[PDB]
């Protein structure tokens, strides 16, 4: 309400395109020793410090989650992309790319991200459920498809009868307090009766759920080309932030898309099984934009995601790919993406390989 | 003393210490029955504490019955719509000099609505203060006060 | 028209997807011919972004 | 193996900054097969 200028936390400030190219004046270039994390390149410990981990749920105390289309991640120094090679004749070939960022996630494996939860929704790390106290939210796990088959599961643990989870898949754009499925960008199914809800629409299109059902969750989406037709270029927001005790970055998420008219993604579809027993089609038409898988809670409803390699009535697909692999395949793409990105602002110049893949 | 001790004694004292009578401000309003002192706690603005997503849907709903909306932000998350439950506090008038001002307060997890003195009120004194609301394209003031905005947006 | 975008535009108008799919396969791989494998699968899918 | 980044700075990245020099100074009409000639014929000098 002041004018185009400084912004609106004296905690720190972005360089403003008037201040173009102003790196996050953060933390001061003198470090103390600390100790802790003074990590080598001999020693085999992963710096991701993760919390304390407790069987009763518990809450991240100091993430402020994405808000107003604004996404938060984790962030790690990382003092040079490494580029570091011997002292050549020429001191003017080679660029640093010094990023001195990156979006290293604190997981062990891909699981359900605490970035995108709402401060209402408890996990437990000793079987990852997720719980809530009032009313409904919606968590979402840590890598996104973009394209292609794949497939996941969810346990249930707790499901009394004033207990009624949701399980689908979601876009970007979903409100994570609503209930996984009250817009058009969210698919998911009621566990209650097996009944599909989308745009807050109920359907009976489907089979009947139980109380201990091991759910899976299969999902085919067109390849990009089918997706966009177009480029599906994949240019990246990166803002440091040093939020209360800890460093973090922001990325700009997507708008709230006044999408009427319905292009389905060319030959996309949604499948359901219990215990991998064919539950049927869910939903054949797939808006485009990426999604990812979802879980919302009611009131104090136990549920869990689960990847492949540890499955109990998994497809034997050849083509469909697990939970894990799709979110290793997202960090790589997102590493690349700061690579990229740090690329451009370094060093003049860029080029890619034949288009196709 | 305590929040919550304080809580309590401002939920014991509230239905003595304010009335609701004819307002020179507007229709019937909050006068004060006993001596405020400031920054004392005046009143809750009691309701239902509902989350935010369901304020339009409840919002249309008043607007299908033509009942008028009693909400108030608690925050970015949580709304006391006081329209069909409440309490006195849905009697506050509003006056660009206030004697009062709202605060949230936490009481065992629970956030609470409370609009203390911004002053040393007296009895007899009507109760208002700032609504803060954004300003729109306009609702005329006849809170009397000489600074008054002439409009609340 | 594609060639009067700056450096930063036309080099993403163009190009950035193919890159962020076939080095994060590259790494996922580890072929023993890094340069020749990413020539390998660009000249085998040279066309379908296209 | 290295870690994701400096496998690939160590392997494919400096004839990557290469290429990415000469895509943007010459703006061919087809860079596809552009960077599929260069990362063909360039490899020797980073193999
Ligand atoms: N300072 C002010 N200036 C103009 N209108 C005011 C006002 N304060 C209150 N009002 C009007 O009074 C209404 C309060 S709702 C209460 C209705 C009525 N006063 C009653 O006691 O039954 C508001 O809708 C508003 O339009
Ligand atoms: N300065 C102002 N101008 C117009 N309306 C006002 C006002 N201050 C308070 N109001 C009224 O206060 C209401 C919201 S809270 C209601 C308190 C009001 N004293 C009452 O007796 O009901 C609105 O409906 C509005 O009509
Ligand atoms: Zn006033
Ligand atoms: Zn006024």
């Amino acid at each position: 309400k002041q004018s185009s200028a400084v912004s609106t936390s004296g905690n720190l400030n972005g360089g403003i395109a008037a201040g173009s190219s102003g790196k996050g004046r953060g933390a001061k270039r003198k470090q103390q020793d600390g100790g802790t994390t003074g990590t080598t390149k001999k020693a085999r410990s992963d710096p991701l410090f993760s919390a304390q981990r407790l069987p009763p749920h518990g809450y991240p105390l100091e993430h402020p989650f994405n808000k107003d289309g604004y996404r938060y991640i984790l962030a790690e120094p990382d003092p040079h992309a490494p580029d570091p090679e011997k002292l050549e004749l020429d001191c003017w070939a080679g660029k640093p790319i010094p990023g001195d960022l990156y979006r290293a996630c604190l997981y062990e494996r891909v699981l359900l991200a605490l970035h995108d939860r709402a401060p209402q929704l408890k996990i437990s790390d000793d079987r990852l459920t997720v719980v809530g106290e009032k009313g409904y939210s919606m968590v979402r796990a840590s890598h996104g498809v973009r394209k292609g088959a794949w497939y996941f599961e969810i346990t249930v643990d707790e499901m009394p009868p004033d207990t009624a989870a949701r399980l689908g898949w979601s876009q970007p754009l979903g409100n994570l307090q609503a209930p996984l499925g009250y817009d058009k960008f969210s698919y998911s199914w009621r566990s209650k009766k097996g009944t599909k809800f989308h745009q807050s629409i109920g359907k009976h299109y489907s089979s009947g759920y139980g109380q201990g059902d091991v759910l899976g969750f299969y999902i085919n989406l067109p390849e990009d080309t089918e997706t966009a037709k177009s480029l599906p270029d994949t240019y990246k927001d990166k803002a440091l932030i040093k939020f209360k005790s800890y460093l973090y970055f922001e990325e700009k998420d997507f708008v709230d898309k006044a999408e009427k008219s319905l292009k389905q993604t060319p030959h996309s579809e949604i499948i359901f099984y219990k215990n991998g027993v064919n539950q049927g089609v869910a939903y054949k038409d797939i808006f485009e934009g990426v999604y990812f898988p979802a879980i919302s809670l009611y009131k104090s409803c136990t549920v869990s995601i689960n990847f492949g390699p540890c499955f109990k009535y998994p497809p034997k697909d050849l083509t469909y790919r697990p939970m894990s692999d799709m979110g290793w395949g997202a960090v790589v793409e997102h590493t690349l993406a700061d690579v990229l990105y740090h690329v451009e602002t370094e060093v003049d110049g860029r080029r890619s390989p034949p288009w196709e893949p | 003393l305590p929040m919550p001790m304080r809580f309590r004694h401002l939920k014991k004292t509230s239905k003595e210490a304010v009335g609701v009578y004819r307002s020179p401000i507007h229709g019937r309003g909050l006068f004060c029955k006993r001596n405020i002192d400031a920054g004392e706690m005046v009143i809750e603005y009691a309701g239902i504490v509902i989350r935010s997503i369901l304020t339009d849907k409840r919002e249309k709903y008043y607007d299908s019955k033509g009942i008028g909306c009693y909400m108030f932000r608690i925050d970015d998350s949580e709304v006391v719509d006081a329209t069909m439950h409440g309490n006195a506090a849905r009697f506050i008038n509003h006056s660009c000099e206030p004697n009062c001002y709202s605060r949230v307060i936490n009481i065992d997890g629970q956030k609470h609505i409370v609009i203390f003195a911004m002053r040393k009120i007296y009895r007899g004194e009507e109760l208002t203060y700032d609504y803060k609301f954004p300003i729109e394209d306009k609702l005329p003031c006849n809170c009397g006060a000489k600074k008054c905005r002439k409009f609340l947006n | 028209d594609l060639q009067s975008l700056p450096t930063r535009a036309y080099l993403d108008q163009t190009v950035v997807p193919i890159l962020l799919q076939g080095l994060a396969v590259l790494a996922k791989e580890r072929p023993p011919n890094p340069i020749e494998f990413l020539a390998s699968y660009l000249l085998k899918n040279k066309a379908q972004f296209e």
